[PDB]
């Protein structure tokens, strides 16, 4: 009759188990951040646009304290203008260990690329209303009084691109935003002999009803 | 072979004599073992005295004569296993009989362990009426001391056959099985260790001394985060020593068995013994002391979250390693390996161990002493052993730190000796399948089922934790692993294992548990290199990884739901014992990983080769990992098709009545459990995102909708079932989406919705703590009210 | 052939010591530690007369109930009777006489020593005309060439005792007794330090009277001999990784064991193999103190601190007058 339900032999049990590892697995993701969103848009270089396409990997954000050095985001990101194809990784600013200025950051070989100097730093996010809105030695003050950086409208991050997707560039970074409620990305490029704020914004594109996962053994 | 005096002649004579010793165990002289082994009641203290001196003389030669004697040795070493009454009489011995025969035991037991012992309870209730009446009360003896230390060895020879659990956490400390009738016994024991340890550590209590300051006097014990020990504490006694050391070992090995409260190990002025004890100048104190602190820690829930008794223990843990001689049950290389796997699989991304190593500079000459033993110019077993243990514990820094990865990835002369390891272990193989018959033939008339395992076998293994490693990060598995060497070793490596499983049989359960332990490492490595943006996938498929997955999923071994043929009942009274849930679990865990975002030819040509009912096989397994990633390929599977959603509905319709009781009745407090639920949600978004008859259909039931409500309406007070878990609320709301999204019977949906009363869930959860939760319920009502006009 | 650095005159070195000569006398121009350390060299020695008499003398003897417990616990006339059995060049009969008191364990690499000195004993007791080498060759064989195979040092030892043997300038040195002397020495303190765990026990339980000549209380003596070196897995090192510098397999690089099977049934560890890290760290300071420097008699190592300052402050040219009578 009923093969699946009267043949159902798996102990169940209800008792308080040994230790709970149920939890502090910190894999968190987001609405719009998951592992397999898309997104469309232009980047504007003088007054020439491109345009460009985002599609993520992998996302695992961090709910706790984290000392670890494993990418936040990581995903692919097309240029067009030919076509060039690059894999990037990313990493989030969280108030703590990963401050806004790159001087809080770690001293890491991982971690050096991400790095300019704080005045930098300062003229390249004040360009964001969010991060005008949110408000040198004054940021490093104010800043350890935010708490959850991930309940907040507004999450700020760091893009760098690590080599080109089929069979394995340039040596800047993004300055992104990514805003929680209606997932629009907002970013700067920098290099040091580059040209100057050189805009980046980018939509959710979206198949897409139906879920699927993966998992690292 | 005779005469008191003539014994103690020959005694005399033999003392240090290597070649007399040897020369004793051939044709014409053998005849004083009939003598020897011959120890009855009323012979005389003396002449029992003598003839014990003279045995325990005789049988103390080195391996190269034991060599020359051949198996006479052991035959009288089992024959003194069994055919000797001295210890049904222990309580009737005299203390003299009674601690050489302890001293001929322990020999015994050190040169050859496998022989069964078949009075180990008269030993212990003699141990525990000689402890409790004369050592407890004052009125002992030397050779009542010294027996009783001879007794706390033996009793920590004993291999102990602990329990096995397939469903139990993997980086916990194993406790033993115990029944009723060994459970008195157990307790009695247990309490006469505990008041061992309790008196003889009671007259040096009096010498703890620390001076601490506290932020905000004496006889308050106020606060003890100082990470300050108190000074030494030194037992000038030797034989105080040996009890306290032995006991306390034994009583480590008993005293989270015994149900009570205001325990030892609970104890504030214990703890700070203890600690005291960490600086003793005797290296069997100080590992025991390294042992009991760190024992909670692995026993224990909760414990984990005390890092600072762990900054002050890791120095010493440190110091552990530089000691020249050390007890054969302290490895510090297992130690700090447990404690490094403890925190990367409970708390990862904070690894309170790693970066107190970092920090101090400890790691980098670990790296240093590994590359050293891999450079090492001639190698024998120790050097093997310490070059495996240096690898696993690398493994161990590398499982959750791209730091680490790259650290170790820069090498650029690793990769090398990892395929010259799995090289050798696939030649190995090949060769002792080829001379498989000559090695039947040869060994079949008293080794028939009884043969050692391929030495390579914990090198192969921690060379393949480490690849397993390794293989966790994109960046590693797009640029510096891209190699096809070393996915031809891995698909070689699970051939040859499954063949030699299916063809020598032959050779017992000890050659074949590490064999079977090796594929499944090597499938939880493949599971890596098979998802997609990793460039080997294609490499993995046309070289064949489903064919290998189906015969091993269709073995009657592995699939209990498949019977044995009548040629194979030899392989099944052989294989019968042999745990495979880890092979199991990591084949359906591969198949999951190819089965995600690919397209219904794929899908379909899967499902050609590995057939349907045979997923369906493992939906109800014992094990939960193997249920949970079933659940999971059904989920990738169901993902975007209705073909294969009308097959998974045709296999059962009572589909909704069996995933009810699934989520009913599992636990959310178990990973895997949980695991399986966010599965079975997902398959019914899957299923409900098709068309408008299986919104339908969804709808209709009953069951499932009071699921979605009791998921629902958890907050952060009322979290008794489901935690209040974020992942299964957006499960049920993504539920919702899809039964309300895509023009008629949608606002008789919505109608039903609202009366059972999720409409008003839905607008409670707008006030959640999770952002995602909150925009998605805000977006799902305002749906609904549009909708509601 | 002058100082210079720095000269002490009789008057001037009578203040330096007069510094500090209180200092002896509070931890306890009076040492009155000397009576205790007169009766541990007495005991430690095994001189038996002396010993009984400054015990006496002390205050730890009221009779011969006394005196008998007193000899008994200390084994003074056994140790005594042992060294003059050794010293009279009498092996056989000394090691059965250890054998027979203090038990089979004593003698199972001091065994190997009292061989060579048998071997030599009987050398000179012939000399004071080859089938005696013929037997003696034999003797070696049986007895010493497998105690000597586990080394090089017992190797030329044997080598230059067969070497006597062969002879109708080391020779000379072994050939002498002063060998039997110190062997007898090295046998005495043995003794003592393997029954020193009974007198703890008979002293601590047994509520006697009688004190612990060896280790006065607030110290510490372990009967392990342990050795711990920096140079292995610790912090001293920088922050600096070594490279693998081998390209060769490790299987290309590389029996004793023996594989054994059965016969509820206990079981015990398999120990073979579980010293892989100390057979190994030596191919990539110890307890001195308080293992073996309490089983010499403590006026023997108080002359040896004293001749060592000696000579020490001759050479870095300071003067100090010595100590006459």
């Amino acid at each position: 009759r009923k093969k699946y339900i009267v043949e159902d032999q798996s102990p169940y049990s209800s008792e308080n188990p040994v230790i709970v590892t149920s939890s502090y697995n910190h894999t968190v993701c987001t609405n719009y951040l998951r592992p397999r969103m898309q997104f469309t848009g232009y980047q504007i270089s003088g007054y020439k646009r491109y345009q460009v396409t985002v599609n993520l990997k992998t996302v695992d954000l961090p709910k706790k304290d984290c000392t670890s050095l494993s990418p936040h985001l990581s995903g692919f990101l097309s240029i067009r203008g030919p076509e060039i194809s690059t894999y990037f990784e990313a990493y989030a600013v969280n108030h703590k260990e990963l401050g806004f200025l790159s001087s809080s950051w770690k001293d890491e070989p991982v971690l050096n690329e991400f790095k300019a100097t704080d005045q930098t730093d300062l003229e390249h996010w004040i360009n964001f209303p969010s991060f005008r809105q949110l408000f040198i030695s004054r940021i490093f003050s104010q800043e350890k009084q935010f708490d959850n950086y991930l309940n907040e409208r507004f999450i700020f991050m760091k893009w760098k691109e690590k080599f080109l997707v089929p069979d394995a560039s340039y040596d800047g970074f993004y300055y992104i935003v990514h805003d929680q409620v209606t997932g629009n990305i907002q970013g700067f490029y920098y290099h040091q002999d580059a040209e100057k704020f050189q805009q980046l914004e980018l939509v959710p594109s979206l198949v897409e009803s139906s879920d699927c996962s993966f998992e690292f053994a | 072979a005779y005469s008191l005096e003539n014994l103690k002649k020959i005694s005399n004579s033999l003392v240090g004599d290597q070649l007399a010793k040897v020369d004793y165990f051939l044709a014409p002289k053998c005849q004083i073992f009939q003598c020897l082994l011959s120890i009855e009641q009323s012979d005389g203290v003396e002449l029992k005295n003598a003839k014990l001196d003279l045995l325990y003389t005789l049988l103390h030669l080195e391996p190269q004569q034991r060599d020359i004697v051949g198996t006479y040795y052991f035959d009288i070493v089992s024959a003194i296993y069994k055919s000797m009454s001295l210890a049904s009489s222990f309580t009737k011995n005299n203390s003299s009989t009674n601690y050489k025969y302890i001293k001929l035991l322990n020999l015994c037991a050190g040169v050859y362990p496998n022989c069964g012992f078949p009075d180990l309870q008269y030993l212990q209730n003699g141990f525990i009426q000689l402890v409790n009446h004369k050592f407890l009360r004052s009125k002992c003896k030397i050779d009542e001391v010294v027996t009783i230390i001879e007794l706390l060895k033996l009793f920590l020879l004993v291999d102990e056959k602990n329990c096995s659990d397939f469903n139990k956490s993997k980086f916990m400390e194993e406790e033993r099985e115990v029944t009723e009738t060994s459970h008195y016994q157990d307790f009695k024991m247990a309490e006469s260790l505990e008041h061992i340890i309790v008196k003889i550590s009671s007259k040096y209590l009096d010498q703890i001394s620390l001076k601490y300051i506290v932020r905000l006097p004496f006889d308050n014990k106020g606060v003890d985060c100082t990470r300050a020990i108190p000074k030494k504490i030194n037992i000038s006694n030797m034989y105080d020593s040996s009890l306290l050391s032995l006991a306390l070992l034994l009583y480590l090995r008993y005293h989270y068995m015994i149900p009570g409260d205001r325990k030892l190990r609970n104890d504030a002025t214990f703890k700070m013994f203890v600690l005291g004890l960490l600086k003793s100048n005797d290296v069997n104190i100080r590992c025991v002391a390294l042992k009991f602190l760190l024992q909670p820690y692995f026993t224990e829930d909760k414990k984990w979250e005390d890092t600072r008794t762990l900054e002050k223990i890791l120095p010493y843990l440190v110091k552990s390693f530089n000691y020249d001689p050390l007890p054969w049950w302290f490895d510090p290389f297992d130690m700090l390996d447990s404690l490094i796997v403890l925190y990367n699989e409970i708390t990862p991304m904070n690894n309170p161990v790693l970066t107190t190593l970092a920090h101090t500079n400890v790691i980098f000459c670990i790296l240093s002493r590994f590359a050293q033993c891999l450079s090492l110019p001639q190698h024998n077993e120790a050097t093997l052993k310490t070059t495996t243990k240096f690898i696993k514990i690398c493994a161990s820094f590398a499982a959750s730190d791209e730091k680490y990865r790259l650290l170790l990835l820069n090498d650029t002369l690793l990769l090398n000796h990892l395929e010259y390891g799995l090289e050798s272990h696939i030649t190995l193989i090949q060769d002792f399948i080829s001379l498989k018959d000559e090695i039947k033939e040869t060994t079949t008339e008293s080794h028939s089922m009884c043969l050692p395992p391929i030495y390579d076998h914990d090198f192969v293994a921690a060379w393949l934790l480490l690849l397993k490693s390794f293989s966790r990060s994109v960046s590693a598995l797009r640029t510096t692993l891209k190699r096809n060497k070393i996915a031809q070793l891995l698909l070689q490596i699970l051939s040859k294992t499954y063949t030699l499983t299916k063809e020598c049989y032959f050779a017992g359960q000890d050659f074949m548990k590490p064999e079977i332990m090796i594929m499944g490492i090597t499938l939880g490595s493949i599971c890596n290199f098979v998802v997609e943006f990793s460039n080997l996938q294609s490499f993995m498929l046309r070289n064949g990884i489903i064919d290998i997955i189906e015969k091993m999923l269709t073995d009657p071994l592995f699939n209990s739901k498949k019977a044995w043929d009548d040629n194979e009942d030899e392989r099944r009274i052989a294989l019968q014992g042999i745990p495979v849930h880890e092979v199991k679990a990591n084949s359906l865990w591969v198949l999951r990983h190819l089965m995600y975002n690919c397209q219904n030819e794929e899908k379909f040509q899967l499902l050609a080769k590995i057939p349907m009912n045979l997923i369906l096989d493992f939906i109800n397994d014992p094990c939960w990992a193997v249920q949970a990633q079933c659940f999971q390929l059904l989920r990738n599977l169901t993902c975007n098709s209705r073909k294969i959603v009308n097959i998974l509905l045709e296999k059962f319709t009572y589909l909704f009545e069996f995933l009810a009781k699934k989520m009913r009745l599992l636990n959310p407090l178990d990973t895997q459990q949980k695991k399986a639920m966010e599965g079975i949600l997902y398959i019914i978004v899957n299923l409900a995102a098709v068309n408008e008859n299986k919104k339908q259909l969804v709808i209709e039931q009953d069951e499932i909708l009071n699921i979605m409500s009791e998921i629902l309406v958890e907050t952060t007070t009322d979290s008794s079932s489901y935690g209040n878990d974020s992942n299964l609320k957006l499960a049920c709301l993504w539920v919702l989406n899809n039964l309300l999204w895509n023009t008629r019977a949608t606002v008789e949906r919505c109608r039903k919705l609202v009366e059972v009363g999720l409409y008003d869930l839905v607008r409670k959860n707008i006030t959640d703590e999770s952002l995602s939760v909150r925009e998605k319920a805000r977006t799902l009502l305002y749906h609904m009210d549009l909708l509601l006009k | 052939f002058t100082y210079g650095k720095k000269c002490f005159t009789k008057e001037e070195w009578k203040e330096q010591v007069a510094k500090y000569s209180a200092m002896g006398e509070l931890y306890a121009p009076i040492e009155p530690t000397l009576p205790r350390l007169l009766l541990n060299y007495f005991v430690s020695m095994a001189y038996e007369d002396s010993s009984i008499r400054m015990a006496k003398e002390l205050g730890f003897i009221r009779n011969n109930k006394d005196i008998a417990v007193f000899n008994d616990l200390y084994k003074i006339k056994e140790r005594f009777h042992i060294k003059h059995l050794i010293k009279l060049g009498r092996i056989n009969e000394a090691m059965e006489e250890i054998n027979s008191i203090f038990g089979l364990e004593v003698l199972e690499d001091l065994h190997f020593k009292l061989l060579l000195l048998n071997l030599i004993e009987m050398i000179r007791s012939h000399h004071q005309s080859n089938d005696f080498i013929l037997n003696l060759i034999q003797y070696s064989q049986n007895k010493l060439a497998i105690k000597a195979s586990s080394s090089v040092k017992k190797m030329q030892e044997l080598e230059l005792a067969m070497t006597l043997l062969l002879f109708p300038k080391s020779l000379q040195n072994l050939y002498s007794i002063s060998l039997r002397s110190k062997i007898a020495d090295l046998v005495n303190e043995k003794l003592l330090k393997f029954i020193h765990p009974r007198i703890q026990f008979e002293i601590s339980n047994n509520n006697s009277k009688f004190p612990d000549l060896l280790n006065s209380d607030k110290k510490i003596i372990t009967q392990n001999f342990t050795v711990y070196n920096n140079n292995l897995v610790n912090g001293s090192n920088g922050t600096k990784i070594t490279h693998i510098s081998s390209d060769q397999p490790i299987n290309e690089k590389m029996a004793n064991s023996v594989w054994l099977n059965q016969r509820a049934a206990t079981t015990f560890h398999n120990l073979e193999n579980k010293n892989y890290w100390n057979q190994t760290s030596e191919l990539l300071f110890n307890n001195y103190y308080s293992s073996e420097f309490p089983y010499e008699p403590r006026l023997t190592q108080i002359m040896k601190l004293w001749c060592w300052c000696e000579n020490q402050l001759h050479h870095n040219q300071i003067g100090v007058p010595r100590v006459e009578n």
